[PDB]
């Protein structure tokens, strides 16, 4: 019985505990570096097991996630970039 | 020294240290930590320095 001026359907595959991670005002590697839901979130998330399409014999590694960002992620912002995280004071560009 | 100990004791007998006469920069804290849980209550970790 509700009307929305717009609807955004953000989709991604994530681990089990990381579902409890995704919520308005949470913390952790995903809640801070990969997906930060805004505190005044008007919307809601959906999660169900997909062990048949994201799994196969010999394993699968197609998916990715970031644990090294220079700061926290502002809500609803993508940070797709491959830059080596600086540790200490040496750039060590090009090589891990 | 606090984060590079070798024998962090058990929870039943928790090691207790004191920090005084310092300049406390937590960048070195962020360095030696593949963090899993930084839930901070009293202060905001971003606004900590
Ligand atoms: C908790 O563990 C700390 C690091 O392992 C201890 O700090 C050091 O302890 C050594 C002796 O183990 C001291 O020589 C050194 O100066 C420094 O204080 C700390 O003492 C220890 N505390 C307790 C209550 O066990
Ligand atoms: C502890 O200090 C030594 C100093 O050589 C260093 O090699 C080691 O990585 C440090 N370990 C941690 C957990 O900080």
């Amino acid at each position: 019985d509700l009307c929305f001026t717009n609807v955004y359907a953000d989709s991604f595959v994530i681990k089990g505990n990381e579902v409890s991670q995704i919520a308005p005002g949470q913390t952790g590697n995903i809640a801070d570096y990969n997906y930060k839901l805004p505190d005044d979130f008007t919307g809601c998330v959906i999660a169900w097991n997909s062990n048949k399409l994201d799994s196969k014999h010999s394993g699968n590694y197609d998916y990715w996630y970031r644990l090294f960002r220079k700061s926290k992620l502002k809500p609803f912002e993508r940070d797709i970039s491959t830059e080596i995280y600086q540790a200490g004071n040496k750039p060590c560009k090009g090589v891990k | 020294e606090v984060f590079n100990a070798t024998r962090f004791a058990s929870v039943y007998a928790w090691n207790r240290t004191r920090i005084s006469n310092c300049v406390a920069d937590y960048s070195v804290l962020y360095n030696f930590a593949p963090f899993f849980a930084f839930k901070c209550y009293g202060v905001s970790p971003t606004k900590l320095n």
